[PDB]
């Protein structure tokens, strides 16, 4: 194949110097597992029983009994499939264009396969760890004109029955009020029986500075960070409380355990980009390819995340 | 036990000679008739070393002298001198091409 | 089945995806048998 | 121009990836499909994201193309090579989606090329997709499609 094909052999050489998405430090080893699916849905069932009444007393001879109801739930995971053209300079083309210490063309923006490939990666890689955790596609930094999709697909921002805090603006500031309605978004969690997990936090860098700041007098040898740790510690038995910073959220709280019960991430085994065989050519140099990635696949149950908006002004 | 010690340097002949082809016919046939997975098909040791000349010569020796120094088409049942003929030429052609 | 073994010669661009995607699995093994958090 | 032939003083930051694509050095459309027909023609002066007009001399020389529109309108410039001084056309007949040159506007506005081939507003000939996006104190450009001539 690689005979044949040079941009095989290309890809295959250039694909070790790709970084790897920085979504994965937001999930455990066990959270990712890889579906075989590449546009379609995958379904799962979920059984569940209630009280419908008071019990009843067994007392002398009764006919009518309170019953217990049960009920399915249906869950529908939706999986995308996207794909962009980029051009570069035809393989037997590079020698008429290589100088002294670079191959291209600066006037007309033209770069050899390789290089093309590689940034065109990272362009994309970026794309899917922005949706993963806003749950949206869009290009402009306003998040408009977003790219309409398919339901039952969400982000670990955007995913619906969660337990949501506001922080007002008077109080954008103050330390204080923003560790109070963590708390009160924390009483309203609902872990249950998996509180016994790690869990994750995630936050901008406005108020990641803002937690290095002692605990407020100030108390020596105490962070707000170091408080915030241990009232986690509180709910989830004592576990690991591991906090990220991430340049995409901005005035925003993410907290959620790292339990695969809970959170369950089954991404496509073809999300990352891929090369696609068609490769468009012509009489003159440049030539057109194609990348393909799969989007999709990030289920949850419901109130376990809670989601801190700082309302800024 | 001079016996023995003289059964152990056929074995150890014998041993080098399946490294060997072995070796060479990884890197060069495919990865599909690994040791592993044709034991796991279910061939043995023999029958695997066998199978593996016989995809040596059908890669490297070309159909005609299959046809005229073995006298057969087939490799399919020529396995013997004529077989070690075979993989003699096909190391020849491997080390002229 | 993967990129990373030199001996891996893929025979048609279905093969050569399938290593892509194996690949990029063994990497993500890989980051997180290497990864450690910071606990505090 | 379309590419800056001052050169920059610092090195760019790739960190970011949103709205890295409002700049007069993007050549094309947005959106391009395998089966356009593209032309190229001799560039009189810089009609680079202009609507263009065929212009002939005295008879000497071969037609050329210049920054033009009205009723003389034959295609849009997407590109242009300085060394050759060639610009790259896309006829009329086919059709067009990209950034181009706006006369110094809302989604939804029907755009009509004028005498130096910079779209303005209300014959029509495209559809502006998103709202005037200032680069220097006189270039404005906008995404817009064009899908040919229609009164």
């Amino acid at each position: 194949l690689f005979d044949e094909n040079y941009y095989a052999k290309a890809v295959a050489n250039i694909i070790g110097e790709v970084k790897d998405p920085i979504m994965y430090k937001w999930f455990s080893p066990d959270q990712i597992e890889d579906v075989d699916l590449q546009m379609g849905y995958q379904k799962t069932v979920k059984w569940d029983a209630f009280l419908n009444a008071n019990p009843t007393t067994i007392a002398n001879e009764v006919n009518t009994i309170s019953t217990i109801g049960f009920s399915s739930e249906v869950v529908r995971l939706n999986y995308l499939k996207l794909q962009y053209k980029f051009r570069h300079l035809k393989q037997t083309s590079e020698k008429f264009y290589t100088s002294d210490s670079y191959i291209g063309d600066i006037n007309n923006n033209l770069l050899p396969f390789a290089q093309a490939y590689k940034l065109a990666s990272s362009e994309i890689i970026k794309l899917i760890n922005h949706f993963v955790l806003t749950g949206t596609v869009s290009i402009q930094k306003d998040g408009k004109n977003q790219k309409r999709l398919l339901p039952n697909m969400y982000g670990l921002l955007n995913m619906p029955e969660q337990i949501k805090e506001e922080v007002a603006s008077g109080d954008k500031d103050k330390m204080d009020k923003i560790f109070e309605k963590i708390e009160a978004g924390l009483s309203k969690l609902e872990l249950g029986d998996e509180f016994s997990t790690p869990m994750m936090v995630i936050v901008d860098p406005a108020t990641s500075l803002k937690l290095v700041k002692p605990y407020a007098a100030a108390s020596s040898c105490e962070k707000w960070e170091d408080v915030l740790i241990q009232t986690i510690k509180a709910i989830n038995n004592r576990e690991d409380v591991y906090i990220e910073t991430s340049n995409l959220l901005k005035h925003k709280i993410l907290i959620y355990p790292l339990n695969s019960e809970l959170i369950k991430f089954k991404p496509s085994k073809y999300m990352l980009p891929t090369p696609n065989e068609q490769v468009d050519k012509d009489s003159t140099d440049v030539a057109h390819s194609y990348i393909d990635f799969v989007l999709g696949g990030l289920l949850a149950t419901r109130k376990t995340i809670l989601q801190v908006n700082i309302k800024q002004s | 036990v001079e016996e023995r010690e003289r059964i152990e340097k056929q074995l150890l002949l014998e041993a080098e000679r399946i490294n060997e082809i072995d070796t060479l016919a990884k890197a060069h046939l495919s990865n599909h008739f690994n040791k592993e997975v044709l034991l796991a098909k279910g061939y043995t040791l023999k029958d695997i070393m066998q199978a593996q000349r016989r995809e040596l010569v059908r890669k490297f020796v070309p159909i005609e002298q299959i046809k005229a120094i073995a006298k057969v088409s087939d490799i399919s049942h020529i396995d013997g001198e004529i077989l070690e003929q075979l993989v003699s030429l096909a190391k020849v052609n491997i080390k002229l091409r | 089945a993967s990129l990373l073994d030199s001996n891996f010669v893929p025979i048609n661009f279905t093969e050569f995806v399938q290593a892509i995607s194996n690949t990029y699995k063994q990497r993500r093994i890989q980051f997180y048998e290497n990864l450690k958090r910071h606990k505090r | 121009m379309k590419n800056p032939q001052q050169d920059s003083g610092l090195l760019s930051n790739s960190i970011d990836f949103r709205d890295q694509n409002l700049i007069f050095s993007n050549s094309g459309g947005v959106c391009t499909s395998s089966k356009d027909k593209i032309e190229n023609y001799p560039a009189k002066g810089y009609p680079y994201k202009r609507g263009v007009k065929l212009s002939f001399g005295d008879g000497t020389t071969e037609l050329e193309v210049e920054a033009g529109g009205g009723d003389d309108l034959y295609g849009v410039c997407s590109d242009i090579d300085e060394f050759s001084g060639m610009a790259t056309v896309i006829p009329i007949t086919n059709n067009f989606t990209g950034y181009l040159t706006l006369k110094k506007v809302n989604p939804g506005d029907k755009l009509n090329f004028n005498q130096h081939g910079e779209l303005e507003k209300v014959s029509v000939n495209a559809i502006a997709l998103s709202k005037a996006h200032k680069l220097t104190e006189d270039l404005f450009i906008v995404l817009a499609s064009v899908f040919g001539n229609r009164a």
